[PDB]
RNA sequence: UCUGAGAGUUUGAUCCUGGCUCAGGAUUAACGCUGGCGGCAUGCCUAAUACAUGCAAGUCGAUCGAAAGUAGUAAUACUUUAGAGGCGAACGGGUGAGUAACACGUAUCCAAUCUACCUUAUAAUGGGGGAUAACUAGUUGAAAGACUAGCUAAUACCGCAUAAGAACUUUGGUUCGAAUCAAAGUUGAAAGGACCUGCAAGGGUUCGUUAUUUGAUGAGGGUGCGCCAUAUCAGCUAGUUGGUGGGGUAACGGCCUACCAAGGCAAUGACGUGUAGCUAUGCUGAGAAGUAGAAUAGCCACAAUGGGACUGAGACACGGCCCAUACUCCUACGGGAGGCAGCAGUAGGGAAUUUUUCACAAUGAGCGAAAGCUUGAUGGAGCAAUGCCGCGUGAACGAUGAAGGUCUUUAAGAUUGUAAAGUUCUUUUAUUUGGGAAGAAUGACUUUAGCAGGUAAUGGCUAGAGUUUGACUGUACCAUUUUGAAUAAGUGACGACUAACUAUGUGCCAGCAGUCGCGGUAAUACAUAGGUCGCAAGCGUUAUCCGGAUUUAUUGGGCGUAAAGCAAGCGCAGGCGGAUUGAAAAGUCUGGUGUUAAAGGCAGCUGCUUAACAGUUGUAUGCAUUGGAAAC
RNA sequence: GGUCUUGUAGCUCAGUCGGUAGAGCAACGGUCUGAAGAACCGUGUGUCGGCAGUUCGAUUCUGCCCGAGACCACCA
């Protein structure tokens, strides 16, 4: 989380597996506000499929987010 | 773990008294070794009592050194009180922080000014239940002289305020006990049981917030300035505020770590002889003769008026009067502070007798309250003793 | 400092009044010169456009009961928006919560209104408010409290209200609505806006 | 400190022994090819180079470069 | 604190600096002293700038007299 | 879109040029005074000085042998690992002394390169051998440890058959040194485990391992560009410059080596000197531009110093190794052990800067069929008004004017002054009760409902359930919760610049002061009092940044007498320079593309109760390049 | 933390095992200069940091502190 202390604000983190937190991002795919969710969560989802096709597997906390936006509903479809 | 302390027994502070060169070190080692067999946490403290030059090079005592040892019934914190007149200021400090008193006086070298001054000081400090153990009893032909020493100590107890009836006069030898002879070790067992037959445990109260008085401060590598002392009132946990009284205006600080002779505590109750490291405090700001307290009841002053029971010349006090510029050094509970005797109106001299409430101003303010016993010494001999009964400020 | 500690003296010296002019017209053979043990005969040490500019700034900011820091920060905030900065700023000067209540006429001193608002006794849109520096918006519902209907000063001034067209309210439920911006006639005329507003260039 | 350093060193003792043996055996094969040039011995050198290439002993280009520079002089025949 | 030696003035009433007593310096420009353009802290850690300077006691170091 | 202040200071006195100071903000701030509180931010720049104690990198019994305990007569089953195997340990953390040149950044070339784990398609899971750890017995030693004789496992190690395809070339094919094909020769692979099905054979799914390979990623190199001061610093350089053969390299390469030549840079400033992490950025002004390089991020080096090298895809390796150097520790004096510029912490210096705090809950990362474990990373807490913002130090009424003090110094008044008392109200806070957030609108657990190439099912996709993950939390917030105007302001100046005046004292003695300048016995300047003014929960001081400083004059000076025209001239480079026709676009302008990180500078919106703060939206100059313009 | 040393005029220092309190600056009344300073005749101050022995005699011997000054603390 980055922002005001005691105020969570963590945007998406899907970067190369050997990159530090809040370093030089590979790409920005929307943003997320853990302080207040439910119409403060959004991803571009445009180049997301390509980024998945080139490494950078989703982490534990973003599987739901991909299922939230329907990415998981077309993830296994695209692999086949 | 900083060798965490464990306590399950009533904590008392015992202490040896007498004139040095009689073998105080060997007697302390003998009693510690005797109680080592009765339970652990007790080691032979013979050369562990010395930390100053000529204190080990000669084999004498200069300062009040503390050791600790538990038992199946009671815990004890032993304190060594030195002789070497003009060093009495050290031993009264031990009187500041002891509960039981063990007299160590030689027989063939029967009572000298040192012993009488020590007993008188123990009387005027406010510590009861003196215990007398005869030493150097291994000396041959001690039939008619051992009874003489017992009678002399019994009569000398009364000569200053104590009594020579309630406490039995134990006898035996410590050098042979140091060697490990079973009979004299049994005599030391008997002395310890006699101690257990008196000197009740201190009362535990929490209503009064917190109070402690420092014995000495010292630097500890990687930690900082660490002070010693003993809790008087209330409890104390790790990370609480404190106020500093003495020699300076009140100074607010915070504690960092509580230990008991480098044995860490978890819940420091009232009456425990321990030491504390504070948070961001300078060693030149807290010294020996200072007080830690909690806000709500404390007020420092330099000039105050209190009653004094002056010691007559027949009792060893001054045989002549003095002026309003007369400047003794009073020894309040844990503080050795010089104060002039600025006698108020209708008072210009304190001779033997004429117990009048005197007013004195001290160089350093002290945590004062009615009922605080203290003594007056000047010229090499103690000249008076009293308690706080009036507060002008 | 938040509260000056005295209100009459500042108006006595700067030649203005907290109210229109009723604050000081007669107080039992009251004075009219500038106060002080020596303002009776000598009146000036350095008076010019700059000095009168500071004087007008004081008569403004002490009238609105806001610290100098607050004036500077409001100037910085109005720098954010465009157009005639002085006119819009002067319009917002009476748009404060306690200022809005003062224009409603619920109290004859902004200090009292500040106390009422910061004590949590004023109700703004299903949310208690205790910070009298909230930005308003044309068309906002305002009310103080039903429970405060028993306050003697509120009851005394309920019928002796203040008629300011730019804000409308009803004293039956002590409820009104911020609708439209104010104008010059609705605002005090004893202070020259221009000197006050041009003096802030350092920030 | 880290306790997984003595383990690394003890693994490295055997690793270094094996690698030095393989490299000096390859060096011996290079000497043999120096003192005589034929087909079967060069095939043995090929086999040993690929044994090294089985593991990460030799870089993917080092073996290729050395055998190319060897066949450069092989092409004399 | 280094080998450099600087001249300075003693502001306030009286001079109580006494030949190896620790000092703290201060800046400021003056025109009265030929060769000296520095002042010394008067009223802190050795002196007091007496008192009653209710108008300036932060400068001219003096703790506020509490009554 | 946008925006520029001045004043005083020479002199009998005026003008011009010209200098000086002040009037603004700002800090990684400091001293002193004042001291309520919430939130936010921030809190060694100086001695890269050495460091008590603990910690920051471990991990996997379903990778394996073996051992121990427990249930158990036993078999076996559960729990654990001292070790072997492999993964990470080459990220992650901090510091800027050294480093003044690919240091940095940007764009291309990377036909001069690599890239295991991850992605696309896909090959295999054959067969043998030998040791060797744990262990047993010791030998030298207060200790690091070292040394031997014997016995065993593995997905350890070593060979061997074998091996689609891959690599080397021989002949041919495409092609502007690169790319693929055809034929010929040669070369090299290991490892199965777990579960399920089947009475066995055998079969199935999954994991990695080999044989690859299409990608991204990470790493590395060259070049154009400019990126401290240094002409009271003109010669420097001999693998130096170039060619030849050979070797290393992740590569091209004097990178190095054996041979042969004598070159290369430079007045458009080389060589050499002092200084320094750089950049984004932050600060300043409207502006071009000037300042520093907080924190935060990328790049670079570092691990007390100097070297060397083992390993592996990744090192000369922040908490690998050896050597020497220096300190520390002990030393039966035989000899070894350690390296906080990691969280902290002591000492010391410094004017100067916080805890040997909590949880690893959120996140990320590492490991692992799997539960799970760990992370002084990370998120928090406390101290410090260190800085910004908010909010309190009450409120209405109430005077021919309470009292006192001060001035007037004296028949009186004014001032303090609605200030005071008094009348009345109420509670951000003050003092506390009860209820009490979310962050677990993340992921995994379990049967499941449906479903997929597979069925006997595992592994998997979509939805359903909870005990599971709460230190913050007496938080926030709510209910007249109890009481309750009760809980709280100082500070600099008052002749001018610079908002504000009078009086008492000392009398050029004392002291002020930034300057003009104050005081030679009534000080609108000193010491002091009253009052006032201005700032403020902060206030003034030094240190130093830009404005003014146009005070280096691109913007924005010139050189008759205030400062400068060489003493004069000829003249190379260089700079500028008559006109017309044609060309192109080298410069120039324009449209498309990449880049100019995000945050910030600008504004809007949203969430912060609001402000501050956080997030979102659009957001510059610049280079390379495509397509044009051809007036200059 | 204890181990030693020091305290004398307004200031700086001398003060034989007591017999005076002694010098320098400041210093006051004069000599002198327009004036300030230089130089000259001279004033004088001295409870000896505070208490009891003791020297007939405490400031010259001690003990105790008071104010101050430096000296080292322990050892894995």
């Amino acid at each position: 989380r980055m922002g005001r202390v005691h105020y969570p604000t963590y945007r998406i983190v899907a970067v190369d597996s050997r990159v530090k937190r809040d370093g030089k991002y590979i790409a920005l795919i929307g943003h997320l506000n853990p302080a207040l969710k439910e119409n403060k969560c959004k991803i571009d989802e445009a180049v997301a499929l390509e980024w998945l096709n080139k490494g950078a597997k989703p982490t534990d906390t973003v599987r739901s987010l991909f299922s939230q936006t329907g990415l998981w509903k077309k993830f296994v479809e695209s692999k086949k | 773990a900083r060798e965490k302390f464990d306590r399950s027994k009533p904590h008392v502070n015992v202490g040896t008294i007498g004139h040095i060169d009689h073998g105080k070190t060997t007697l302390t080692a003998a009693i510690c070794t005797v109680l080592a067999k009765e339970g652990k946490s007790a080691a032979t403290r013979y050369d562990q009592i010395d930390k100053a030059p000529e204190e080990k090079a000669r084999g004498i005592t200069i300062n009040s050194a503390h050791v600790e040892y538990s038992s199946d019934k009671r815990h004890y914190a032993h304190v060594d009180c030195p002789g070497h007149a003009d060093y009495i200021k050290n031993m009264i400090t031990g009187a500041a922080q002891m509960d039981g008193a063990i007299l160590v006086v030689s027989a063939t070298d029967s009572v000298m000014p040192q012993t009488r001054e020590h007993i008188l000081l123990a009387r005027q400090v406010g510590v009861p239940r003196m215990v007398v153990f005869l030493n150097k009893c291994d000396i041959a032909t001690d039939e008619e002289v051992q009874e003489l020493v017992a009678e002399e100590v019994r009569d000398l107890l009364t000569s200053y305020g104590f009594d020579g009836k309630n406490t039995p006069i134990i006898y035996g030898s410590a050098l042979k006990a140091l060697e490990g002879d079973p009979k004299w070790e049994a005599k030391i067992h008997d002395l310890m049981n006699a101690v257990d037959e008196w000197i009740p445990t201190p009362e535990r109260e929490v209503d009064k917030p917190f109070l402690l008085a420092i014995e000495d401060t010292m630097t500890i590598t990687g930690r900082g300035t660490v002070v010693t002392g003993r809790v008087e009132r209330g409890e104390l946990k790790v990370g609480q505020e404190i106020e500093i009284v003495g020699l300076r205006p009140i100074r607010k600080a915070v504690v960092t770590g509580i230990e008991m002779f480098k044995k860490e505590l978890d819940s420091a109750m009232a009456g425990d002889n321990a030491g504390v490291l504070l948070r961001g405090v300078d060693r030149k700001e807290v010294e020996r003769g200072q007080v830690l307290a909690k806000p709500g009841s404390i007020k420092p002053h330099k000039k105050f008026k209190a009653e004094i029971y002056a010691l007559k010349k027949e009792e060893g006090g001054r045989h002549t009067g003095f002026l309003n510029g007369y400047r003794p050094q009073f020894y309040f509970r844990t503080t050795d502070v010089t104060g002039s005797i600025s006698l108020p109106e209708n008072t210009e001299m304190v001779l033997p007798g004429d117990n009048t409430s005197i007013t004195v101003e001290l160089i350093a303010p002290i945590a004062c309250e009615k009922g605080s016993k203290f003594s007056i010494r000047e010229g090499g001999r103690t000249v008076g003793a009293g308690s706080v009964t009036e507060v002008l400020e | 400092m938040k509260y000056t500690g005295s209100i009459f003296k500042r108006s006595r010296r700067l030649g203005f009044s907290l109210l229109e002019n009723n604050k000081e017209f007669s107080k039992g053979k009251k004075r009219k010169t500038i106060p002080g043990q020596h303002g009776n005969r000598f009146r000036s040490s350095t008076m010019s456009g700059y000095a009168q500019q500071l004087q007008e700034k004081q008569r403004m900011q002490y009238m609105y009961g806001i610290t100098d820091k607050q004036f500077r920060r409001l100037f910085r905030l109005v720098l954010k928006q465009r157009g005639n900065l002085a006119v819009n700023l002067f319009r917002v000067l009476e748009s404060r919560l306690d200022n809005i209540v003062y224009r409603m006429g619920f109290a004859p001193t902004r200090r009292s209104a500040r106390q009422l608002v910061n004590h949590g006794h004023v109700l703004l849109n299903d949310r208690t408010v205790d910070t009298p520096s909230i930005i308003l918006n044309p068309g906002d519902k305002v009310r103080l409290k039903a429970k405060t209907i028993k306050i003697p000063i509120v009851k005394a001034a309920s019928e002796s209200g203040v008629v300011s067209p730019f804000v409308e309210t009803n004293n039956k439920t002590f409820e009104g609505t911020y609708v439209r911006f104010p104008e010059r006639s609705e605002l005090p005329a004893g202070i020259n806006e221009s000197y006050v507003v041009e003096w802030y260039k350092r920030l | 400190n880290i306790k997984s350093n003595e383990k690394r060193l003890r693994q490295n003792i055997k690793r270094n022994l094996n690698n030095k043996g393989q490299k000096t055996k390859l060096k011996t094969n290079v000497k043999n090819f120096h003192k005589e040039i034929n087909l079967d011995n060069l095939g043995n050198v090929y086999s040993q180079a690929d044994r090294l290439a089985r593991k990460g002993i030799i870089s993917t280009n080092r073996a290729r470069r050395l055998k190319s520079r060897n066949v450069a002089v092989l092409n004399k025949t | 604190t280094n080998g450099f030696e600087v001249l300075t003035y003693i502001p306030g009433e009286g001079h109580n600096l006494q030949e190896h007593s620790v000092t703290l310096l201060r800046g400021g420009r003056v025109k009265d002293l030929p060769g000296v353009r520095y002042h010394i802290v008067r009223g802190t850690l050795d002196t007091v700038g007496v008192e009653k300077r209710r108008q300036q006691r932060s400068a001219y170091g003096a703790k506020k007299p509490k009554a």
